[PDB]
């Protein structure tokens, strides 16, 4: 709860990763520790990755921005059409929630500035040996980071 | 919150001392958006429209009639139409595309047309779109439909089931429209998951995945558009996010085969109802299993429907045939 | 007349965050094709905006 460990999954959190990684090529047993160093990694290497695999996979996302859509809440009486109200709160916690009527996003709005996504397939052979050689066997704890990967290696050889 | 019992004519049948089986069967259940309506159908009962205007349920009863789609076939389902409040979509089971009409100043029920395009099998599944400007009649047989309504119902192409997939005769169980409007998600009996682009009038397939192993029996949509919820006939109830096409949580509760998925109008408790006549509720933005309640049925086959409008439990399930409202369960112990 | 300058410049901050009176937020929805709404860009009319 307090000291080193959480220190090395606070600065995964906002976006200082160089530090992080010449930490856990030091002592690699750092992980089998807290279970939450590993969901780290994990949402950092899904937003380098995550422009790649709607690239490959365009028009049906692209669609799916356009099926991402909510009800209209109806009214009996008048026969009115209306959208939802949302509010938008700020959190310490990375990972995206929505209440019974807000949503809560992360407050640093810019953690994402000092990474940068990257192009085809020769940049996903390169940024692997960094990322996906700390966790190891630890993608099982990602399960959705696991099939975006194979879903890129189906998708490229049909191309 | 208190238990408070159904008024229908199905709990004088079981209060009287009638031996061999009391209600018989039921077929399907749709809601309009308005909230007020109903549409509780039987097999060889009645198909009894409902309208309670200001008091829980004890205000009064509207209708039944048995003699509504004829005397000699079935209706599968139901289809309410959003534009028009007194309009309901029946569909019988052999050639009737029928539309009834209902007053609340009669004791009746009127019928406004009856169209039907030839060379009808048996279409089984009747939905309006969300905006109501698409009506998708599917076959299990042999092709899917699509007309309109803003103008009328008229045709305007239809899509051949094998060219969609090509394994084998395979049976359309449940399909399910997007929630924007402009998607089909359909479910095989094989375990694929295909969409099919429905902008206006063209029907055209995007692709399709292998979701499990078995026949998908239901499919439902979130209310915020993030993510859909499907069902089988194996233990496996998956969600599946719409932005990246991947799978998020993993309800793995396999203790019998699934048979009615239901979500929230806020989209919290996911209610999974199976066939040891055992139910359930989840959650959907928190972890994997984490139940709310679990309730034994007794041993006919019940049906679970929420409310569009607030969150209110409609059960079916006592002793051979009745349904239950539960009032005020925000917290349910 | 200094003293009385500084007590004034906070009481003049003190009445554009913290006290800072807003109006009813009446919602006004024309489009749609929208189906979401966030009360926090809600632009009021322009001729009650000019007025104020």
């Amino acid at each position: 709860l307090f000291g080193k460990i959480k220190l090395l999954e606070r600065l995964l959190i906002h976006g200082c990763v160089i530090p992080v990684i010449h930490v856990l090529k030091q002592y690699p047993k750092v992980l089998y520790v807290s279970e939450s160093l590993s969901r780290y990694l994990g949402r950092v290497f899904e937003y380098l990755l995550n422009p790649l695999y709607t690239s490959m996979t365009s028009s049906g996302e692209s669609k799916d921005m356009a099926t991402a859509l909510m009800i209209t809440r109806i009214d009996n009486g008048i026969l009115a059409h209306k959208p939802r109200l949302i509010h938008k709160y700020k959190t310490h916690e990375p990972f995206e929630s929505l209440e019974l009527n807000s949503s809560y996003v992360f407050y640093y709005s810019e953690w994402n500035s000092n990474l940068t996504p990257f192009a085809s397939v020769n940049d996903l052979f390169e940024n692997s040996h960094i990322y996906l050689s700390i966790i190891g066997p630890y993608l099982g704890r990602i399960p959705t980071l696991l099939s975006k990967i194979s879903r890129i290696g189906v998708a490229d050889i049909q191309k | 919150e208190d238990k408070r019992f159904i008024h229908v004519s199905s709990r004088s049948h079981s209060r009287f001392t009638s031996t061999p089986i009391t209600p018989n069967e039921i077929l399907s259940l749709k809601f309009h958006v308005s909230g007020s309506s109903m549409a509780y159908s039987r097999m060889d009962g009645s198909l009894t429209v409902w309208f309670i205007k200001d008091a829980s349920f004890d205000k009064s009863v509207e209708v039944y009639i048995p003699d509504c789609c004829g005397s000699d076939k079935l209706a599968t389902d139901l289809s309410w139409n959003p534009t028009s409040l007194n309009q309901i979509a029946v569909v019988s089971n052999s050639s009737e595309i029928s539309l009834l009409l209902i007053n609340e100043k009669s004791l009746t029920a009127s019928k406004l047309r009856t169209l039907s395009l030839g060379s009808k099998t048996k279409v089984n599944t009747c939905l309006y779109d969300p905006l109501g400007n698409w009506l998708l009649a599917a076959t299990k047989s042999e092709k899917i439909y699509l007309f309109d309504v803003k103008k009328d119902h008229s045709s305007v192409c239809s899509l051949n089931i094998s060219d969609i997939s090509q394994e084998d005769n395979d049976v359309v169980y449940s399909l399910a429209w997007s929630n924007g409007g402009s998607h089909i998600f359909i479910g095989f009996k094989s375990g694929y998951l295909a969409i099919l682009k429905a902008k206006h009038g063209i029907l055209e397939v995007c692709t399709k995945i292998k979701a499990h192993t078995g026949p998908i029996t239901e499919i439902k949509m979130d209310p915020w558009g993030r993510n859909f919820i499907t069902g089988s006939i194996d233990g496996n109830c998956y969600v599946w996010n719409m932005k990246s096409l991947c799978c998020e949580l993993i309800i793995n509760d396999l203790n019998s085969a699934v048979t009615t998925l239901d979500v929230c109008h806020l989209g919290k408790i996911l209610g999974i109802c199976t066939e040891d006549e055992m139910v359930y509720f989840y959650d959907l933005n928190s972890g994997n299993l984490l139940h709310s309640k679990s309730l034994a049925n007794y041993k006919t086959d019940p049906v679970l429907k929420f409310y569009p409008d607030k969150s209110w439990y409609i059960m079916s399930g006592k002793n051979d045939t009745l349904s239950n409202h539960f009032v005020k369960n925000e917290k349910n112990l | 007349t200094f003293e009385h300058l500084n007590r004034d410049t906070l009481r003049y901050i003190n009445l554009l965050k913290r006290l800072s009176v807003d109006l009813a937020k009446q919602v006004e929805v024309s489009d749609p094709s929208v189906t979401v709404y966030e009360m926090d860009k809600w632009v009021p009319s322009e001729k009650l905006q000019g007025i104020l």
